[PDB]
Order: structure tokens, then C-alpha cells, then sequence
RNA sequence: AAAGCUCCUUCGACGAGUCGAGUAGUUUGGGAAUGCUGCUCAAAAUGGGAGGUAAAUUUCUUCUAAAGCUAAAUACCGGCC
RNA sequence: GUUGACCUCGGAUCAGGUAGGAGGACCCGCUGAACUUAAGCAUAUCAAUAAGCGGAGGAAAAGAAACCAACAGGGAUUGCCCUAGUAACGGCGAGUGAAGCGGCAACAGCUCAAAUUUGAAAGCUGGCUUCGGCCCGCGUUGUAAUUUGGAGAGGAUGCUU
């Protein structure tokens, strides 16, 4: 049981008094779930084809620049912040493995 | 042919009460089809790799080197995806693996693998990482040459 | 061209509304198409209930929140609490809904002991007549007075909770402390000034330093 | 398998080693035919992927389509009417090219039924499919369960009725609240909707 | 041989010029943009979509797209009775 | 070196097949008006209609959630009643206008891609055959078995089919 209702509406834990119970995960929520063969093959793939032009205008500015721009630049190229940001950290990634390898 | 001839006589076998693979013994053979290949050597059983030079789309073998270099596994580019099929009974294969070998060419298995490592990996350790080549027709050669040869 | 007090027209008949007129001449004709078909399927099924077994569910929205009715079909979990196979149950007149959830062991337990009764009340014939196996009805009490409307034999018994109860005196509940309206109200408040209050305490925290 | 390779290689069109590819498969697919039969499939994933087996009677066709939109053809541009219809430049054909590749296909092996179809490269000028069609007239596709309802009649020109995935798009055959004007057919829920209904005892 | 159930450390592959974003046109009751399409940009891995007011941040809920098949209840007197 | 493989691309009145047209009331798409209403008229309305084009069947289409919801949660699709002339849209004018829940009719669930059968391509088309099989071809750039998230795979375990 997460929470127990306080058994009345309109208020800060509202609803009707269930005894709510914890319920094995159903398959379909893994789906973003990370896999060992997964992570080797986009791992080797990312080996084997390298950068794209944007991801190398972001790490130019990433490495020896400024991260306003990176983020202004990324958010343009993919549309949402959300996915500019995890872009810059996985290049951020990409830098720190390529200067401490 | 082969196959009929061992099931027959499994047949044979079954049918006087002897268990199946007591008159089959196990068999060693060279490794075929890409999925299962990449497996293999994913898996790391695959002892030694050949890799077709003309996969029409490259895609299909363009990271073989790549994941046999990151598995630590022998690999040669070797000219002929019909002579690989032709050796493996089909029209092409497109890639062949080698995992186990018997007892009485093993050594000859080895020799291969070190002769195949020092006399093409080697090589190819430093021309494998440069672009291909941008290089110009006839004419366009011998226009550059001219050039060349008049400035100096 | 309104002329008196009238409520204001607003017909949708400003488009060609004659093209798509559909009259209902075909309503008994239809009724007699459809208990021709039911007869038919009845005697199809025809020692087996016309319908599936279905689950007891309690409507969504807050409105109907207070009644319940037949589901989809029974849950995974609610199955295996009664012991019936998955692959067992839709071939025995059980209905099976595979994306259903039991949030609560109120509907677990109801549904579960709703599937026990009609497994306790199941007769199974042998698929081949001359070697029973020990999952079938074994020819004796093979005869009964059977049901052929699961919708009518397992109803939903009371959709809504008794409007009516009578207790003893001296057992009246003691009211909210400081009353139902105000506890309304401060929960209510409380509920609005959750993230004003929650921001207010961490400045307040962070302040000194 | 190989196949997760590339689709992971696929992903990455803007590559060094993909661009090339699809550079130079782009000059030799311009050079060829508007539409050409293909031995093989060019994407053996995405064929896989969208039903494509290595058997007979499964047929591989690659079609470019003239690119952007949709020109009105009025002559002289001049539509005769209200202001609001005036439009001929910027107006948009409601399938995609895709479906216009699969149509053209389909005319040019009527004896086929489009199963799927694929991008494979892109152009200025041109779009550039390859489209997977079946023989529903082979044993082998005949014999086998897991393909053979394309062979009965309901399933003829399936691209021509908007019964493939390009035309489930464009068609807005989507559950929930932003498909509510085609969740059932666009026409069709219309007709539901514009219908007055007279009961005998109203 | 094949098949189901009861428990389990572990593992648990899941659709890309696709989603999404911008812009233009059309359409919708969908209103800082409901669907569709053209062009440009162009993804990710507890990720992604949605949660009917545009945005950043933090949570929660709900499903699991970009492959496919499938009676019935429904329309229709065009055809044959 | 030539032949011989395989890769594309062709010829043939080669062997066997298939498509066109009709019908189009209903059905699935595309394309697409104006009369009209607004007491004028341009957005709007007529209308996502008529006309035009392509494609099916006895039904078609849709369909087993990247759904609805916000609840004590529902649970593929379709249709009727209601929601509701409502939320909303609209020179906010004329006018237009759904959906969730709820009752009912009818109910049905499924299969592929993504895994090495690798101790044996186990798969399939065509021809011949006494019926046991044989041959060619397709296919390893993957045809069978297993698996589809409701899981499953791997192990245990004793019953059961
Ligand atoms: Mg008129
Ligand atoms: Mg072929
Ligand atoms: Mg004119
Ligand atoms: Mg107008
Ligand atoms: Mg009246
Ligand atoms: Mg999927
Ligand atoms: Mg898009
Ligand atoms: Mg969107
Ligand atoms: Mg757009
Ligand atoms: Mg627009
Ligand atoms: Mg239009
Ligand atoms: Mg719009
Ligand atoms: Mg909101
Ligand atoms: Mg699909
Ligand atoms: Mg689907
Ligand atoms: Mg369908
Ligand atoms: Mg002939
Ligand atoms: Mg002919
Ligand atoms: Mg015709
Ligand atoms: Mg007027
Ligand atoms: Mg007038
Ligand atoms: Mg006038
Ligand atoms: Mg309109
Ligand atoms: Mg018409
Ligand atoms: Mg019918
Ligand atoms: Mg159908
Ligand atoms: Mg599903
Ligand atoms: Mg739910
Ligand atoms: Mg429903
Ligand atoms: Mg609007
Ligand atoms: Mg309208
Ligand atoms: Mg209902
Ligand atoms: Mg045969």
C-alpha cells in the first residue's frame, strides 16, 4: 500500500478507503529498460560510424566553448530541450572518455 | 547424400534398440550463414573469421572487422563470396567462421591463425583507418602529371 | 425572421438533411431477425450457457463511482487465485481480459470467489465419452438443472451499497471534531496551500544559510 | 543475428559511412528506371522488418516519386470561385509520396498485392521506395498460413484503398481523443453524425 | 515426442528520414495550432507518446507507435427471390 | 589460358499462371465547386456536399490500446439510446459542434521483426515416381521449429494433457 486515502473527497489525499494492494511489474513497462546485447551493439555501431556533423558542431562547442551555445545549438537541432539536454550529456560522455582514455 | 546415408543408418540404429549418436559420432565443420556466425563470434567461439570482399550491401558485413577486432577474434577479408559458397555447397555465403577443428589438424589450424594474423592483420593494422581513395581518371592523371612536370 | 418572444431557433436543417433521414420501419422485423439468431446460437451451444462468465467492475468517473457491473473479463491474477488455467478458462465459458489490473483486494477477493462458485457449479464432459480423465464430471452427477443465461444466474447481486441501515443508539459515531463543513473547508484550504506553504518552509529552511 | 546491426547502423543516416552509401546508391537508382524490379532487398532489416521472406513469390520493386507538393492544375492558375479557394501554389496532397510509389507499383504488377513498402534514399527531385509485394497466385505463398490471407479478394489493391501502413497514416486510423474525426472513417463517422434518426415511437 | 500448471537467482532482444520540433497549406468543436500532407531539422533508452493554454523545472498516472490478420451486432431494395 | 562458378541485366508464340471490362444502392480513399444563407459581401455557410478519378465485398471499413481516464478506476472494434444542441468553434454574426463515462445489441482472439537448429535447412516450388523416394531449383544476404511483452528464455519440481 503506497498511501491510505483519508476516506473522504476533496481534500489532500482524497478517495474512497481501498485496501490497495502491490502488484508484480507488468512486461510492457520495461520497454526503456537497458539490455547487455543492446548496449553492445549500439556501442560498437557508435564505434563503427562515428559522429554526425551536429553532434561534432556541439562538441566543438562543448570542449573549449560555451555550454549556452551548446544548448541553444542542440535545442535547435533536435526541436526539445529535454532531448538537447540528454544529447549534451552524452557528449559530454563521448569528451571525457575521448581526453581520459 | 551424406545426410541420408547417416540418417539411414541411425535408422538402423534406432530400430535395433541402440540409442541415436552412438553410430553418429560428433561432427566438425566449418560455420555458415551471418546470424549464426555473429553469434558465434559474439559468443566467442569462433576461432577464425573470413569475411566475403563483395557483400553487395556492405551494411550486412561493414561491422564484422569491427566486432571480431572488439571480441578478440582472428578475422580476414578474403576475396570470393561464390568461393565461399561454392565451398560451403550454396551460391554465396558471404561469410564463413572456423570454431573447432580435430585433433589431427589443429596444428595446421594454428598455422593458419598466426600465418593469417602476421601476414594480413599486420598489414592492414595502419591502412584500414585511412579514407579510400579519391583518385581521378586517366586523363585527369596525366592532365596533373603535365601540370606538375610544366611548374617544375 | 423572429416576430414574438420566442426561444431562439437553432435547427441544424440548413443542410441537405432529406439524404440522410433513417426511419425505423425495420424495428420488429429487426427484434424477430435478432431472437431468430439468439435461438439459433442457443441451440449451437447446446448444453452450454449462451454467454460468458463475466467479472464484477465498479464504474470509473466519480459519477457512477458508487455503482458496479459486468466487466470485460476476468484478470490474470484473479485466475490464477481460483485455479483456473489461462489457456483453460476461455474454453469453459470464461470470459478472460488480459490488460485488466486488481488494485485492490476487495475486487481481487470478489472476483476470485465469483470464479470458485462457478467452477464449483461447472460440469465438465469428458471430451471422449469412453475414457473420462479426473478433470471431468464423472456421468453421475452429470445431470442437473442446468442455467443457459450466465447474465441472469450470476448477475450483479446489489450494483449499489444498501441506502438503508438501522444502528442502536449509544452506537451513533461521535462527528468530526470540528464539524463536516469545516472539515471540508480546511481540507480544501489545506489541498491549495500545499506548494505555496512547501516553498514558503524550504525558503524559510534555506534562509540561514 | 546481423540484423540488430543494422538497424542500429540505419539509424545513423547522417554517418559518414551512410551518406556515402546512400549517396551513391541515390546516383545509381537515378540512373535506372523510374520503376525497375530489385533483386534483392537494399535494406534486408527493414524488409524483414515489414514482412519481407526470402521465398518465392515475395517481390521487391524500387520506384522514385516526384518530390513536394501539389500544384493545382487549373489552367493559367485560375480557379473560378470565392477567394478562399483561390489557393494553387502552396497546397499539400493529403497521401504521401509513399503512397503515390506503392499506387504506381501496384498498376505496374497488378498481379501482385503490395504488402509494404520503405524509404530507401532521398532527393531534391525525387523519393526513392522500395515496395514489397507478394504473388497471392504462388504455391508457396498459398500453402502458408502466416501469408495467405492476402490472397483472398478483400485484400485487392490494398495500396490503392488506403489499406497499407502509409495509408493507415494518412487516413488517421489512431485510437484516443486526437483521432476522433477517423478513429472509424473519416466519411463515415460524417455520415453518423449528419444522420437524423426517427424511431416509430418518438 | 509434444503440452499445461507450481516455484526461482539471473537474463529479458521489442519496428528510424520514424517519433518529435519548426514552418506552409488544408481540415477539425479542438481554441499559442485536432488530424493530414509538403519542405527543413532530426531522436532516445525506464526511453518514448499522451494527460485538450504557450514555457522552464520537479513529480505522478497511463499505455508501449513507427509491421500484420480476424465472425458478429452496422449500411444498402443496386442485383436475384 | 579457356572454360567453369556468381552478380546483375536480357531473349524466347519457352512451362504454368495472373490483371484489365462490367457493376458501383451501400463501402474505402483522392479530388473538389458554385447556387444558397448571412436580408449587401470577402472569412464563414451550403460542404469536408454535388460533379470528376482510383479500389473491394456481401457487407465493406474498423479492430485487440503508444486508448479512456484521474476513479473505489475502466478495458479490442462496430452500431442504437443518452451524453447533447453540451464542451468548444464562429465578421463570437449568420451559423456550426464532438468525446469520456452510463444502458443495450453483438462479443474473439491472435502472428510477425527483433535470439545459434548449429550434434547436422530440420523448410518450400516444380518434374518423375509405386508411394519407397528420387532429381532440379529456391534458400544461409535465412526457409522450418521456439518467442510476441498478457510475456518469455533459462533452471528446478511433482502432477497433469
Ligand atoms: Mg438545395
Ligand atoms: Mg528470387
Ligand atoms: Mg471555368
Ligand atoms: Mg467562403
Ligand atoms: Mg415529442
Ligand atoms: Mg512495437
Ligand atoms: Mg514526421
Ligand atoms: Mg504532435
Ligand atoms: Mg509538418
Ligand atoms: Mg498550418
Ligand atoms: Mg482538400
Ligand atoms: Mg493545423
Ligand atoms: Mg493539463
Ligand atoms: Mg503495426
Ligand atoms: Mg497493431
Ligand atoms: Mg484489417
Ligand atoms: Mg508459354
Ligand atoms: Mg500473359
Ligand atoms: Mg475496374
Ligand atoms: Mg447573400
Ligand atoms: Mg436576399
Ligand atoms: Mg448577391
Ligand atoms: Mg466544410
Ligand atoms: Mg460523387
Ligand atoms: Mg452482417
Ligand atoms: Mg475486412
Ligand atoms: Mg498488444
Ligand atoms: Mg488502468
Ligand atoms: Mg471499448
Ligand atoms: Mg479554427
Ligand atoms: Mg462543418
Ligand atoms: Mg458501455
Ligand atoms: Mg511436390
Amino acid at each position: 500500500a503506497p498511501v491510505e486515502r483519508t476516506g473522504l473527497i476533496r481534500g489532500l489525499n482524497k478517495g474512497h478507503k481501498t485496501t490497495r494492494r502491490v502488484l508484480k511489474e507488468r512486461p510492457s513497462r520495461r520497454k526503456g529498460a537497458q539490455s547487455k546485447r543492446t548496449q553492445f551493439v549500439r556501442s560498437l555501431i557508435r564505434e563503427v560510424a562515428g559522429l554526425a556533423p551536429y553532434e561534432r558542431r556541439v562538441i566543438e562547442l562543448l570542449r573549449n566553448g560555451k555550454d549556452k551555445r551548446a544548448r541553444k545549438f542542440s535545442k535547435k537541432k533536435l526541436g526539445t530541450f529535454g532531448r538537447a539536454k540528454r544529447k549534451c550529456e552524452e557528449l559530454q560522455r563521448i569528451i571525457a572518455e575521448s581526453r581520459r582514455a | 547424400q551424406e545426410k541420408k546415408e547417416r540418417l539411414l543408418r541411425e535408422a538402423t540404429a534406432i530400430k535395433e534398440g541402440k540409442k541415436k549418436e552412438d553410430v553418429s559420432k560428433k561432427p566438425y565443420t566449418v560455420k555458415y550463414g551471418l546470424n549464426h556466425v555473429v553469434g558465434l563470434i559474439e559468443n566467442k567461439k569462433a576461432s577464425l573469421v573470413l569475411i566475403a570482399n563483395d557483400v553487395d550491401p556492405i551494411e550486412l558485413v561493414v561491422f564484422l572487422p569491427a566486432l571480431c577486432r572488439k571480441m578478440g577474434i582472428p578475422y580476414a577479408i578474403i576475396k570470393g563470396k561464390a568461393r565461399l559458397g561454392t565451398l560451403v555447397h550454396k551460391k554465396t555465403a558471404a561469410v564463413v567462421a572456423i570454431t573447432e577443428v580435430r585433433s589431427e589438424d589443429k596444428n595446421e589450424l594454428a598455422k593458419l591463425i598466426s600465418a593469417v594474423k602476421e601476414g594480413y592483420l599486420e598489414k592492414v593494422e595502419d591502412t584500414r583507418k585511412r579514407w579510400g581513395g579519391g583518385i581521378m581518371g586517366f586523363k585527369a592523371q596525366k592532365r596533373e602529371e603535365k601540370r606538375k612536370k610544366s611548374l617544375e | 425572421a423572429i416576430k414574438h418572444n420566442q426561444q431562439i431557433p437553432n435547427n441544424h436543417f440548413r443542410k441537405h438533411w432529406q439524404r440522410r433521414v433513417r426511419c425505423h420501419f425495420d424495428q420488429p422485423g429487426k427484434k424477430v431477425t435478432r431472437r431468430l439468431a439468439r435461438r439459433a446460437k442457443a441451440a449451437a451451444l447446446a448444453p452450454r450457457p449462451v454467454d460468458k462468465l463475466r467479472p464484477i467492475v465498479r464504474c470509473p468517473t466519480v459519477k457512477y463511482n458508487r455503482r458496479t457491473r459486468l466487466g470485460r473479463g476476468f484478470t490474470l491474477e484473479e485466475l490464477k487465485a481460483a485455479g483456473i488455467p489461462r489457456l483453460l478458462a476461455p474454453t469453459i465459458g470464461i470470459a478472460v481480459d488480459h490488460r485488466r489490473k486488481n488494485l485492490s483486494e476487495e475486487s481481487l477477493a470478489a472476483n476470485v470467489q465469483r470464479l470458485k462458485d462457478y467452477k464449483a457449479r461447472l460440469i465438465l464432459f469428458p471430451r471422449k465419452s469412453n475414457k473420462p480423465k479426473k478433470a471431468d464430471t464423472p456421468k453421475d452427477q452429470q445431470t442437473a438443472e442446468t442455467t443457459t443465461s450466465l447474465r441472469t444466474s450470476f448477475g450483479v447481486e446489489q450494483p449499489l451499497a444498501p441506502g438503508f441501515t438501522e444502528i442502536s443508539k449509544s452506537e451513533i459515531p461521535a462527528g468530526i471534531e470540528g464539524g463536516a463543513y469545516r472539515a471540508l473547508r480546511k481540507a480544501r484550504s489545506d489541498a491549495r496551500l500545499v506548494g505555496v506553504r512547501e516553498k514558503r518552509a524550504k525558503e524559510k529552511a534555506e534562509a540561514e544559510a | 543475428g546481423a540484423l540488430k546491426y543494422l538497424e542500429e547502423l540505419s539509424k545513423k543516416k547522417q554517418s559518414d559511412v551512410v551518406r556515402f552509401l546512400l549517396r551513391v546508391r541515390c546516383w545509381e537508382y537515378r540512373q535506372l528506371n523510374v520503376i525497375h524490379r530489385a533483386s534483392r532487398p537494399s535494406r534486408p532489416d527493414k524488409a524483414r522488418r515489414l514482412g519481407y521472406k526470402a521465398k518465392q513469390g515475395y517481390v521487391i520493386y524500387r520506384v522514385r516519386v516526384r518530390r513536394g507538393g501539389r500544384k493545382r492544375p487549373v489552367p493559367k492558375g485560375a480557379t473560378y470561385g470565392k477567394p478562399t479557394n483561390q489557393g494553387v501554389n502552396q497546397l499539400k496532397y493529403q497521401r504521401s509520396l509513399r503512397a503515390t510509389a506503392e499506387e504506381r507499383v501496384g498498376r505496374r504488377c497488378s498481379n501482385l498485392r503490395v504488402l509494404n513498402s520503405y524509404w530507401v534514399n532521398q532527393d531534391s527531385t525525387y523519393k526513392y521506395y522500395e515496395v514489397i509485394l507478394v504473388d497471392p497466385n504462388h504455391k508457396a505463398i498459398r500453402r502458408d498460413p502466416r501469408i495467405n490471407w492476402i490472397c483472398n479478394p478483400v485484400h485487392k489493391h490494398r495500396e490503392c484503398r488506403g489499406l497499407t501502413s502509409t495509408g493507415k497514416k494518412s487516413r488517421g486510423l489512431n485510437k484516443g481523443h486526437r483521432f476522433n474525426k477517423t478513429r472509424a472513417g473519416r466519411r463515415k463517422t460524417w455520415k453518423r453524425h449528419n444522420t437524423l434518426s426517427l424511431w416509430r415511437y418518438r
